[PDB]
């Protein structure tokens, strides 16, 4: 069996039961990752992104070595790339990790039917998320739970995950070991940023290094039994942890089941004879939730012909939305996010919030879709279901939530890290204020912008809207929104917001 | 506590002290036996009502197109702002959706339109999009 | 048969129908076509004016709208319009206004989608289209007019063409009316119902001239406090006496208040008993306020806090569910409690509170309650399953 592996999530070598039964068969096996470059050059995705996967492929080809493989990138389309490679391998037998999300379900179903017509078969695992997201589904009477509360209630009730696979030994690697084409598979060679047409100078180190030998190494120091005993949020947190899972859980390079089990066992071990809640749980838990949400509304990224999606007027902005996309809003809470944001590829959920919020229904009143489509360009861990998610969620589209919530540009900023150390790492022509006024430097008098060498106006901009104005105009519009929606004649505004589906 | 009789027949009676609803008919003897083209599934419907989508008539409406056709044919004879409003509020359900020639199939109407005038009529109706 | 069904048959179950099913409908066949244009089916229509410039939406279609003024203009009560923040869209709300001349309108509503586009326009071509509403309809029952140039003079239009019909008038956000402005219609209008309009234009005259003898009895009145320019402003500040002769003439009104403030900027306010009923803290409350606010407010129904800074409430939940008999529904974000007292307040108010929503951060644990164990108590007291609200970490 000439078996071809396909990394398109999943990338690592451990609980890959694809990978697993690519190999057992015997006879050949080519582990490839289809590659688009000239698609790559396309915005779509910053550098941040590409360098993080490049990693991971790296990584992913130095374990292989290590098994006397190779990592096989092929370049160019999915669909044309695949039967080219049929005929030149001889190819039997292609696996991979399942892909729920809308668009990939639907390209993966034209492969399939590409390789069937063309003699192989096909084998596929559902190792990307905890469960099967068709059956949490089946089990809600053919619908996805729309509200977490829900979403917990029924994953109570139901077996837990499966434990995660073994990964493959070199016993069977050998079994099926190809013979790699010497310096030609440098002809399926791992790009670069430079080759992939990114300016390389000045970078640096990333500061989420790629790939699953990194995302093993921080699932141990993250379970480290007293620092991770903890559970009042820091400011210390708004830093890039070096024990942060996110980004490796969306792209695989960590098993979501080994992070679950791992995480059971150690708490096992703390607060001993017990089983324990499942807020435990709650990083993976929100992404099932929004993975299952998704995988069969293939507009759900989108307002209009999404069905679980309140049709919001929101305007068309693009000077708004650039001065947010840019941290160049008035307000250094905001722009301190973008920037980490741009910069680094991660910012703390909290700061996602602040920053979602400020963007819609808090100020801007700038659509939820076009945070996702920046959030997909900078942000490490925001994949289709996730991100679109979130944004439905804070935005107050979707899952039938409270819009009274406030994230104030300067308040819930001052509150979270009243120091203001945050602000005075990333916008750093601001070192010079004092904490009493950073988080607003229009509010400070001219003595103490001078001493700062900052004058607001010119070194830093002034802030684009009255929050307080903003405020009270965008809560009337939520206010209307979701009366029209309840039809609830009233005066309260606890009582507009339905708990479940429509009135 | 009277009575009546319909055109076809010669056959019912029935209150008024109770069917406190009998409007379009409290006119003969405001001034038996004295009703024409109607008949008795019309009886127990208003009757079960008029003390006070409710269903019952989900239950009590599933019937055939034919019956339906009169029922809302003789709804209007007797005034009744429930019973012929629901007889109304269910035809109105089976049309929204459908397409003009949809609607034609499911009530059998026939298209009278020239071409000129359904073709006008289309291109007015596409504003009803926004 | 079904074609020919009857007609006045087809407009009652047409009136069942939203706008495409009956255009659809009105294809079926010659009769049933017919009953599409019946002025019934046109007493009500609402506006849509946007642009792909500026907007993710669709507008009413322009062949529609001059159909509506061809056909409807004197069939039309009800109509509003919703315009997104282009000034184009502003212009062709006010170029379809100049031309109900026709029109006798029960009500108005002009609302901004987005960017307040109305007042992009040069002020006097907003008011002349308006005005041809104000003279041209008798019967003017509400008007909507928030985020609008209407200023003193066009009111005065306006009241003496329908003082005598006049029941809501919103209308927050409007910067050229003057309190000075106001007065003539809370005087004039005899019949004002509901009333929705910014502090800075709240004063003991406007109070007074509401709680009068002539006056009928407010059912509904909404003032909007914003703190509209610098960092910290100084609110003026109206005379218990005014307060008090206000409900006393209008003892079952709701008085919703929300403020957008920061910092104490609130020294003015709750510093004797009002009426108040309904509150919304949009921006930030102090501790010191809140308590004020529970000695204060014996009205209280619903009360929604969307921030408070760092020590715990624990004492202000529990007098205001002490003074409050009425309190029905509360929200709380980004502020804390300690379960104890939470558990403490819910004990008290319980049964009576529709509403409680609360997001998951505001609880502090005790030697008692663990968050793992109040949506349990806080759920026996409720009488219904109860969670404090979460936020998804992604």
């Amino acid at each position: 069996a000439s078996s071809v592996h396909w990394f398109r999530k999943g990338l690592r070598l451990h609980d890959n039961p694809a990978l697993l039964a690519a190999v057992r068969g015997a006879r050949c096996v080519r582990c490839v990752y289809i590659l688009d470059p000239w698609f790559a050059a396309s915005s779509s995705v910053g550098i941040n992104r590409w360098r993080f996967l490049l990693q991971s492929l790296e990584d992913l080809d130095t374990s292989l070595r290590k098994l006397n493989s190779r990592l096989f990138v092929v370049r160019g389309q999915p669909a044309d790339v695949f039967p080219r490679l049929f005929k030149e391998w001889g190819v039997t037998r292609l696996t991979f990790e399942y892909d729920s999300e809308p668009f990939g379900k639907e390209r993966d179903a034209a492969i399939m039917k590409m390789a069937k017509e063309a003699g192989v078969e096909v084998v596929t695992e559902n190792s990307h998320t905890l469960y099967d997201l068709d059956r949490i589904i089946e089990l809600n009477g053919q619908k996805p739970p729309l509200t977490y509360k829900r979403f917990q209630a029924l994953i109570s009730r139901m077996e837990l995950p499966k434990k995660p696979a073994v990964a493959v030994s070199s016993q069977q690697m050998e079994s099926c070991r190809a013979e790699i084409q010497e310096n030609h598979d440098d002809t399926y060679g791992v790009p670069s940023l430079e080759e992939l047409g990114f300016p390389t100078e000045g970078l640096g180190p990333a500061v989420w290094q790629g790939g699953e030998t990194e995302a093993l190494a921080r699932l141990d120091k993250h379970l480290e039994r007293k620092a991770w005993v903890a559970n009042r949020m820091n400011a210390n947190s708004l830093l890039a942890s070096p024990t942060g899972l996110s980004p490796y859980l969306r792209f695989g390079c960590l098993s979501c089941r080994l992070f679950y089990y791992r995480l059971w066992d150690l708490y096992k071990k703390v607060k001993r004879n017990s089983t324990p809640p499942l807020s435990l749980f709650g990083q993976l838990l929100w992404r099932e939730f929004f993975y299952t949400a998704a995988t069969n509304n293939p507009r759900f990224d989108r307002m209009e012909g999404n069905p679980i999606c309140i049709q919001i007027p929101w305007d068309r902005n693009p000077e708004a939305l650039a001065k947010w996309a840019e941290g160049k809003t008035g307000f250094p809470w905001i722009d301190a996010i973008m920037t980490q944001l741009r910069q680094e590829g991660w910012i703390h959920h909290l700061a996602r919030h602040a920053v979602a919020c400020f963007l819609t229904r808090g100020d801007l009143w700038v659509s939820w879709e076009s945070g996702v489509r920046v959030f997909d360009e900078l942000l490490l861990d925001a994949d289709f279901s996730v991100n679109a998610g979130s944004w439905m969620w804070l935005s107050c589209s979707a899952f039938f939530q409270q819009f009274f919530h406030c994230y104030c540009p300067v308040g819930f900023g001052r509150r979270t890290d009243p120091s203001g150390d945050y602000i005075r790492r990333y916008l750093p022509k601001l070192k010079g204020f004092p904490s009493r006024y950073i988080y607003e430097p229009w509010n400070a008098p001219e003595s103490v912008q001078k001493a700062a060498k900052c004058i607001i106006g010119v070194d830093y901009p002034r802030p684009i809207v009255n929050h307080a104005e903003t405020s009270r105009l965008n809560i009337e519009r939520m206010k209307q929104i979701y009366q029209q929606l309840s039809r609830y004649r009233g005066l309260c505004l606890l009582a507009s917001v339905p708990s479940c589906v429509e009135d | 506590s009277i009575k009546l009789q319909s055109s076809d027949g010669e056959i019912f009676e029935v209150d008024v002290e109770i069917a406190k609803q009998s409007v379009t008919i409290k006119t003969m003897l405001e001034d038996p036996v004295p009703l024409p083209n109607v008949n008795a599934a019309i009886l127990k419907k208003v009757i079960q009502w008029c003390t006070h989508i409710p269903v019952w008539d989900q239950e009590f409406l599933k019937v055939d197109q034919g019956t339906l056709f009169e029922l809302i044919l003789a709804a209007n004879y007797l005034d009744i702002k429930g019973l012929l409003d629901v007889t109304c509020k269910t035809v109105a359900n089976m049309i929204k959706g459908k397409t003009p020639e949809e609607i034609r199939k499911t009530f059998n109407i026939k298209n009278d339109f020239t071409e000129e005038e359904e073709a006008q009529v289309r291109k007015e109706n596409q504003w009803c999009e926004e | 048969d079904w074609g020919n069904l009857l007609q006045d048959i087809i407009l009652q179950v047409f009136k069942y129908l939203p706008l495409l099913d009956r255009a659809h409908a009105s294809q079926v066949c010659r009769n049933w076509n017919q009953v599409f244009h019946m002025p019934d089916l046109w007493r009500c229509f609402e506006f849509e004016l946007n642009q792909p410039a500026t907007s993710y939406l669709k507008a009413t279609h322009p062949e529609l709208i001059k159909q509506i003024i061809k056909r409807h203009s004197n069939h039309l009560q009800y109509v509003s319009f919703k315009v997104d923040s282009s000034k184009e869209s502003a212009e062709a709300a006010c170029d379809i206004l100049s031309q109900l001349v026709n029109c006798s309108l029960k009500t108005l509503g002009l609302i901004s989608t987005a960017r307040p586009s109305f007042m992009d326009l040069p002020k006097s071509h907003f008011i002349s289209a308006l005005t041809v509403v104000f003279v041209n309809s008798k019967s003017l029952s509400s008007l909507k007019i928030d985020d609008t140039p209407v200023d003193d003079p066009s009111l005065k239009v306006l009241v003496a063409n329908n003082s005598d019909t006049l029941k809501l008038l919103k209308m927050s956000s409007c910067p050229h009316v003057s309190p000075a402005g106001i007065l003539c219609v809370a005087d004039q209008c005899h019949g004002l119902r509901e009333l929705a309009l910014n502090y800075h234009l709240l004063s003991d005259e406007l109070l007074l001239a509401l709680s009068s003898e002539k006056h009928v009895r407010l059912e509904h009145l909404r003032i909007d406090v914003v703190s509209e320019n610098p960092g910290q402003t100084h609110f003026h500040t109206i005379q218990k006496s005014s307060w008090d002769a206000f409900i006393r003439h209008s003892p079952k009104v709701n008085l919703v208040m929300y403020f957008f403030l920061y910092e104490e900027e609130f020294d003015p306010f709750f510093r004797y008993e009002i009426p108040a009923t309904h509150l919304y803290f949009g921006r930030s409350v102090s501790k010191d306020v809140l308590g004020r606010v529970g000695m204060t407010c014996p009205r209280l129904v619903e009360l929604v806090v969307c921030a408070n800074g760092l020590r715990p409430l624990d004492e202000e939940l529990i007098r205001i569910a002490e003074r409050c008999k009425n309190l029905s529904a509360i929200g709380l974000g980004e502020c804390e409690v300690s379960c104890s007292a939470f558990v403490e307040f819910v004990k008290m108010c319980g049964g009576r509170l529709s509403q409680l929503s609360i997001m998951e951060e505001v609880l502090i644990p005790d030697q008692k309650y663990s968050l793992e164990q109040i949506h349990w108590e806080v759920s026996k007291h409720l009488g219904r399953v109860w969670f404090p609200d979460m936020m998804p970490t992604w």
